[PDB]
């Protein structure tokens, strides 16, 4: 029934210092809640880093320590790397069960920042034979991995039928996300021009269609 | 080494039982315990249960929210961890993970998705995405429930350029895309189609890009 609480994001530089902690809702972590900490990279690849509080497992750099600092327990990476971008989550004993808390999203700013890639994507008319018409916007190669993505039809904000993805890692360490602005099939033949607009690290890249062509 | 393979995961109604399996193999494990945790978007990762790997003899650990629902067990001779959940509810839905535990959590398992609802097995709705240097072409995977899908292009020989997204979720239907970028040159005077599977409803597409 304790709840493990950690920072939801916590962002630094290759060479520096950092670290995360890990709050238990019942009181002070001690070593009796044998704290644990595991790293989550993407497609689901997980290591556990330390548990009993500071024991490193074998393999794991030496770079990474664990220790209660204050009321909590922390993880510490002392000289962060371009590949510790990742997400770290504790989990604490409470004497016959476990409790994971919500994770920290760890940014190492190792890579160069990198402009999204965006293309907007009419509906098929495959998919209007159904009455439905579905525009997709890609976002891809972008870093660090935050975008905001806005809508416009025929010059105006779309408040409405918008989807946008979690950024979530390439293969090769960038971003990737998708959004779609999902409409009827006739509010697309009533409308003349579609536009897809993702700000990135205050600059601004829009792709849009008419439907004269 | 050690090698982690969870299986018996898919759809399963409100109510209902499904038996997940961990099979483990490497090194004689007597010392770890084999936990299963699972992950879903709103909780992260959530412990459910563990097992000591003893011979001879076990012990079991339960979260609150699982006792008298979920059991966990081991057949040494089998090489396997099981997990038998029943009563099942929304809030299981998951991927289920087994790991081997001493001191901290050693090796862990690729997972597999456990779907708790009642709405319908819908396979896959394929459509083009085509353009309205290099040319980025795509495919919609729209409407399937439940996950997951796969895509590749031009049955994986096609594989630098590929990107799959994200899944999004309305009305118990998922939709998601995936986009292949290729040479202006090479498309469309070679075909380019993107090869789509739903496991759960059996189902296999494939859909060739073409311009318009």
């Amino acid at each position: 029934q304790a709840v493990v609480t950690q920072e939801s994001a916590l962002t630094t530089s290759p060479g520096e210092t950092v670290t995360l902690t890990c709050r238990s809702s019942t009181g002070a972590v001690t070593t009796s809640n044998y704290a644990n900490w595991v790293q989550e990279k993407p497609d689901h690849l997980f290591t556990g880093l330390i548990g009993g509080t500071n024991n490193r497992a074998p393999g794991v750099p030496a770079r990474f320590s664990g220790s209660l600092i204050g009321d909590k327990a922390a993880l510490t990476i002392t000289g962060a790397q371009t590949d510790d971008e990742a997400i770290y989550f504790c989990a604490l004993w409470y004497s016959n069960h476990l409790v994971f808390g919500g994770g920290t999203k760890l940014t190492v700013l190792g890579q160069p920042k990198s402009s999204p890639s965006v293309t907007l994507f009419p509906p098929s008319s495959e998919e209007l034979e159904t009455n439905k018409a579905t525009l997709v916007c890609t976002i891809t190669d972008f870093y660090p991995g935050v975008v905001t993505v806005d809508w416009k039809v025929d010059g105006t904000p779309v408040t409405q039928g918008m989807e946008t993805t979690q950024p979530s890692k390439q293969s090769n360490n960038k971003y990737m996300a998708s959004s779609y602005l999902t409409l009827t099939a006739r509010a697309w033949e009533r409308h003349s021009s579609y536009s897809c607009q993702v700000t990135h690290e205050g600059h601004t890249v829009e792709k849009s269609l008419s439907r004269a062509d | 080494e050690v090698k982690l393979e969870e299986s018996g995961g898919g759809l399963v109604q409100p109510g209902g039982s499904m038996k997940l399996s961990c099979v483990a193999s490497g090194f004689s494990f007597t010392n770890y315990w084999m936990n299963w945790v699972r992950q879903s978007p709103e909780k992260g990762l959530e412990w459910v249960a563990e097992i000591s790997l003893k011979s001879s003899n076990y012990v079991t650990y339960y979260a609150e929210s699982v006792k008298g629902r979920f059991t966990i067990s081991s057949d040494k001779s089998k090489r396997s961890v099981y997990l038998q959940m029943n009563n099942l509810r929304a809030e299981d839905t998951g991927i289920y993970f087994c790991s081997l535990w001493q001191t901290w959590f050693a090796y862990w398992g690729q997972g597999t998705l456990v779907t708790v609802s009642s709405a319908k097995t819908t396979p896959p709705s394929v459509y083009p995405l085509a353009p309205g240097s290099m040319v980025t072409l795509g495919c919609l995977v729209k409407g399937y429930f439940p996950e997951p899908v796969t895509v590749t292009w031009n049955s994986g020989s096609l594989s630098s350029g590929v990107h799959t997204f994200p899944a999004v979720l309305q009305s118990d239907l998922y939709t998601l895309s995936s986009s292949v970028t290729v040479p202006s040159s090479t498309w469309p005077s070679e075909t380019v189609t993107c090869n789509v599977a739903h496991p759960a409803s059996s189902t296999k597409v494939d859909k060739k890009i073409v311009p318009r």
